[PDB]
């Protein structure tokens, strides 16, 4: 499967600009959209979300109103509604895809992106890594994530340098299917961190630690990892 | 056909039955449909 | 004297919230009485028991205390209640009646295309011609006659209004009924004409049964809706005309009046209390 | 001629009845058994249900064409799969939560897949051997699935193969029922000649033959322990069978009761079974004490089927109302 | 429970709620047929004048109305345990042919008394067809009929032919205030068998709605 999306570019502030992400291989009629945008020196900040059919719209304290947001199930086209652009606006915005019921995978499959131009933080900007060594991260929430019915609402997400992110653990103690079956987490209320069994190649990359509890969808500050 | 499962393995029914109720008496305590359980830890609440 | 004539309009009045009050209840709780008649059928009790609470009491009031004593404004509330809701639960007969001739005139229409919409619409123009007929009362034409004495909430004696009135809510009903009817009892007609001996006996009794089941339907609902109106309203067309009936007697006004309000009690019976769906969910729910 | 000396050693083999043993033992006495919560989704009859394996969900199947996935804590739908045959009459769901396959009428039981990096449900394998409706096909593993068919033959199969491996043979009327052993490594099935038979997939072949029936039978389950399993047919007699004594052990009857059965099960310990009748009721009772634990109502037509999750929190019933009540 | 997961999660309940209901109300503007039969009665023939691997589907268009016709005769089964599938079909078309008299139609005659009659089927009405007249009168000017059965003594003639078994065949229903049977005569090649199905199903819906407002 594979998702596309276009609408980028460069647009005088004050402009409006038109954004969009093409669908193929899969039915955008049954599947939620939700959007996301990284700084180029920053980690991500969510934008809205539109459940299925556009039944609900929700969206951030910060862009409520100033860009609307629709859908459109025959042509499987995406919009989005941008006006009056300022210069904290610009980020990489992630077409992202998820699913909302039991055994759900929320973000797993990630569109490239697009090139325009509860507070929660991570404990360490950078950390060394070394081959056949183990290396944890934790990441430390202002208040306890568990909900009334159990589910911790914690992600963990990876991003290869230059490549979209992808799933790796979801609800902090459920692994997705893809990865390499070596990571692991584990912790109690605000206190959680992930464990790297046998880290080998290419595990080079950015941990994120990202809430979803509440819904103003705050993401850490960001988790760097070097050879 | 007939033969092979005319020359089978047979027990006397008392220890069989003595089985099932061995099992039921040990895992009685754990039928939540029998035993009521408080509602603190019911999910259909 | 007076106690005798308040418990009758209690026991009248309990008698419609009640039958008014049941017909919903088992309307509502069941699903297999959700198709488009029974809404038009649910439809015409919930207008009735708007009627009864919001109006009946006040009636007996007025004729128990034998005169008024609540006001102007309490006068034109009163009034204004009583026609819309007596208006409004007329019309619901022939929008019925149309119903029916509709599922019997032409099949194509009773499958290819038959929503629940129709009910709603028929519904909501029934009640758009009781807001049309009570309104202009309220707005003027109205006799600069007194009115504050005692026992004087009367309805308006215009000649215009006591003949336009009249026609328009209850005369074109008894023409469309008349109508629509006929036209179902020619089709009914029409289709029970259209050894081996024993067959043919069979078809004849079959005959003879069907023949004459359609009469006694057809003329229950007919007597029913013309017996229950059409002496009070041909009572209060003829006497504002010409002084007519200078000694009115008003005992019998008693009993004119009164088969308007009875309506209510006897409408339920006919369209509801015998559908053998009901009966049976009737005997299910209890 | 072996019949007589088989008849002879089985009443040979047997001397007391449960009822001996249970008279010692006091009964637990009455448990109110109140409905949570109720499902509302389906507009034709239903025919099937499957619990899931994490006891959070369940699938059901109906005859308006489609079949439709529920979370039972919540009671929220997650998926609605059209289908192709609009007579549908049995289902399952994969104990690894994978797939989940259905068939009816025409000749056919099919597969789909949940997991799936297309994101919606698709058919991978249409399994087309048989000359009759199939009644029940349930899985043995993510990756060989054993059918029941009204075709006279239960028949495992080998979904990437697309062919059956194995074929079994030996019922003169047509099975409609199906059950699985805890351990993966035998089943057992029944037919209208009211004769259930104990497959091995080992080998192929039947081992031993389990009658006492008259009618038709419905449906069937194993004992928790992996070593009996109880009977339901039309003419109101549960029956409960062993592997290893090979006997008749509790008929599970009354005076009062006249209907048919449609489905049966186990309480986690084996204490209790269930029996959805066809006047609309479910139905407790002691596995041991053998009388009437209690009387569920709640539907109006009859029961098509229920069951239980593997950690005994829930119970669901199904009926031709299109409506089901998840109980506890 | 204010949270988006299950807010998304009762979003998607509903909007899936919505499109069954909508497929349903759909698929409910539709007649549905049981053609039902003995193999060799000419059933093939009547799809095809009808018309212009087990259970076998059939789709019309005629005049603003919509038919589905089934075939259950592919299959050999328990048909005791597959026939309620089939409650709420508004008519039966039972399909004979004429000739096999002298070949079977005995036990044609017992097939249709078992399928009348059932418990399941109370209130059905049934459209009958009779097929290959043709060759029924090519055997009976060449051979009499009483080897059939030698209980009936009649002419030769074909109309008291016809006649007898159309009422043999319409004898068997037990109950008549509430089912009735058409009866009708196929050459085999006949443009006007489709209007008498029309006809049939017309007068079905008729005589079942004039019974809920009382009338009939
Ligand atoms: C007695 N209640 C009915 C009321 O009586 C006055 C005239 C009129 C016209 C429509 S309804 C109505």
């Amino acid at each position: 499967v594979q998702l596309v999306e276009s609408g980028g570019g460069l647009v005088q502030p004050g402009g409006s600009r038109k954004l969009s992400c093409s669908a193929s291989g899969f039915a955008f009629s049954s599947f939620g959209m939700h959007w996301v945008r990284q700084a180029p020196e920053k980690g991500l900040e969510w934008v809205a979300y539109i459940s299925s059919g556009s039944g609900t719209i929700y969206y951030a304290d910060t862009v409520k109103g100033r860009f609307t947001i629709s859908r459109d199930d025959p042509k499987n086209t995406l919009f989005l509604q941008m006006t009056s652009l300022r210069s904290e606006d610009t980020a990489m915005y992630y077409c992202v895809r998820s699913i909302y019921y039991y055994g759900s995978s929320p973000f797993d499959f990630w569109g490239q992106g697009t090139t325009l131009t509860i507070v929660m933080t991570q404990a360490t900007s950078s950390v060394p890594v070394t081959p056949g060594e183990s290396v944890s991260i934790s990441c430390r929430s202002s208040k306890s994530l568990l909900h009334s019915n159990g589910n911790t609402y914690l992600y963990w997400f990876l991003q290869r340098p230059g490549q979209s992110p992808q799933l790796l653990i979801y609800r902090m103690s459920n692994l997705a299917s893809g990865v390499p079956d070596r990571f692991s987490g584990s912790g109690s209320g605000t206190a959680f961190t992930l464990t790297i069994s046998r880290l080998e190649a290419e595990d080079v990359g950015v941990y994120y630690c990202m809430q979803h509890l509440e819904y103003p969808l705050t993401f850490g500050a960001g988790t760097k990892l070097e050879l | 056909q007939l033969k092979m499962e005319a020359n089978i393995d047979r027990i006397k029914v008392s220890k069989a039955a003595a089985d099932l109720m061995a099992y039921c008496e040990a895992h009685a305590k754990e039928d939540p449909l029998l035993t009521p359980v408080p509602a603190s830890e019911n999910p259909f609440r | 004297y007076q106690v005798i004539t308040s418990l009758l309009l209690g026991t009248l009045i309990f008698c419609a919230v009640l039958g008014n009050a049941c017909v919903v209840a088992a309307i509502a709780l069941e699903r297999s009485l959700q198709n488009v008649a029974n809404y038009l059928i649910g439809s015409l009790a919930v207008t009735d028991l708007m009627v009864s609470v919001l109006v009946l009491p006040m009636a007996a009031l007025y004729q128990v205390l034998n005169k008024w004593t609540l006001g102007q404004v309490t006068c034109d509330l009163f009034i204004a209640l009583d026609v819309l809701c007596c208006t409004s639960s007329i019309w619901h007969l022939c929008a019925i009646a149309l119903d029916r001739y509709w599922a019997i005139t032409d099949p194509i229409d009773y499958v290819n295309k038959r929503t629940p919409r129709r009910a709603a619409a028929l519904i909501s123009l029934t009640w758009l011609i009781g807001f049309l007929i009570s309104i202009p009362p309220m707005l003027g034409w109205r006799t600069p006659e007194d009115r504050s004495d005692p026992d004087a909430c009367t309805i308006s004696k215009d000649h215009g209004y006591t003949i336009y009135s009249t026609f328009g809510a209850f005369y074109i009903p008894l023409l469309l009924m008349l109508v629509l009817y006929g036209r179902i009892f020619r089709a009914a007609r029409f289709r029970i004409r259209k050894k081996n001996e024993r067959n043919a006996e069979a078809k004849r009794k079959m005959a003879l049964a069907r023949e004459r089941k359609t009469v006694k339907t057809l003329g229950i609902i007919m007597g029913t809706f013309i017996l229950c109106w059409l002496p009070f309203f041909i009572v209060a067309l003829v006497l504002p005309f010409c002084e007519s009936s200078c000694h009115m007697p008003t005992l019998l006004g008693a009993i004119i009046n009164w088969l308007g309000y009875s309506n209510s009690l006897l409408n339920p019976v006919i369209y509801a209390y015998f559908n053998k769906d009901f009966q049976n969910a009737f005997k299910k729910i209890i | 001629q072996l019949k007589n000396q088989i008849r002879d050693a089985r009443k040979a083999c047997a001397d007391a009845t449960l009822s001996q043993i249970t008279n010692n033992i006091d009964p637990v006495g009455r448990i109110q058994m109140r409905t949570r919560r109720t499902l509302r989704g389906h507009l034709a009859k239903i025919y099937a249900m499957h619990w899931g394996t994490d006891s959070r969900l369940l699938v059901s199947a109906s005859q308006d064409g489609k079949l439709i996935i529920w979370d039972s804590y919540t009671t929220n739908k997650v998926h609605a799969i059209p289908l192709r045959s609009s007579w549908v009459m049995t289902c399952a769901y994969a104990p690894s939560g994978n797939y989940v396959a259905c068939g009816g009428l025409d000749n056919i039981c099919s597969i789909y897949n949940l997991k799936t990096r297309e994101g919606n449900v698709r058919v991978s394998r249409e399994l087309a051997g048989h000359t009759g409706y199939l009644s029940c096909c349930r899985f043995l593993d993510d990756n060989q699935i054993v059918t029941s068919s009204g075709d006279t033959t239960c028949a495992l199969w080998d979904i990437e193969t697309g062919q059956q491996t194995t074929t079994f043979t030996g019922h003169t009327g047509d099975v409609m029922s199906l059950s699985l052993a805890p351990d993966t490594r035998l089943f057992v099935s029944g037919a209208c000649d009211a004769s259930a038979k104990l497959w091995d997939v080992r080998e192929g072949m039947c081992r031993q033959t389990f009658t006492g029936h008259e009618s038709d039978i419905n449906a069937i389950c194993f004992f928790p322990n992996g070593n009996a399993f109880a009977t339901g047919s039309d003419d109101a007699t549960c029956r409960l069978f062993d592997l290893r004594a090979d006997q008749e052990l509790m008929t599970y009857s009354h005076d009062n009761i006249i209907c048919g059965i449609t489905s049966v099960s186990f309480s986690k310990s084996g204490r209790l079974l269930l029996a959805g009748y066809d006047d609309f009721n479910c139905n407790v009772w002691d596995a041991l004490k053998a009388d009437r634990a209690g009387v569920l109502a709640g539907h109006d037509n009859r029961v098509s089927c229920l069951g239980v999750t593997d950690d005994g929190m829930a119970v669901a019933t199904g009926s031709w109302d299109s409506f089901l009540k998840i109980w506890n | 429970t204010l949270s988006a997961e299950d807010k998304a999660a009762v979003e998607r309940s509903k909007m899936i709620d919505r499109n069954l209901r909508e497929d349903g109300e759909k698929a409910a503007r539709e007649v549905k047929l049981l053609l039902l039969g003995a193999g060799e009665s000419g059933k093939n023939t009547i799809v095809k004048q009808m018309k212009i691997t087990g259970i076998v589907e059939t789709h019309f268009t005629f005049k603003d109305l919509h038919f589905k016709m089934f075939d259950v005769g592919a299959q050999r089964s328990e048909r005791k345990k597959w026939i309620h599938c089939f409650e709420g079909v508004t008519a039966i078309i039972f399909c004979v042919a004429l000739s096999d008299y002298d070949l079977r139609m005995h036990a044609s005659m017992k097939l249709f008394d078992s399928i009348c009659n059932n418990k399941w089927f109370t209130d059905t009405s049934i459209i009958l067809f009779l097929n290959k007249k043709d060759l029924f009168e090519e055997k009976i000017k060449k051979s009499p009929l009483t080897i059939c059965y030698p209980e009936y003594a009649g002419s030769n003639t074909y109309e008291e032919a016809a006649a007898y078994i159309q009422c043999q065949f319409e004898d068997l229903n037990k109950r008549k205030d509430t089912k009735e049977i058409y009866t009708h005569f196929t050459c085999s090649t006949d443009t006007k068998n489709v209007q008498f199905v029309f006809d049939a199903v017309t007068d079905v819906i008729i005589k079942n709605n004039l019974k809920d407002c009382g009338l009939f």
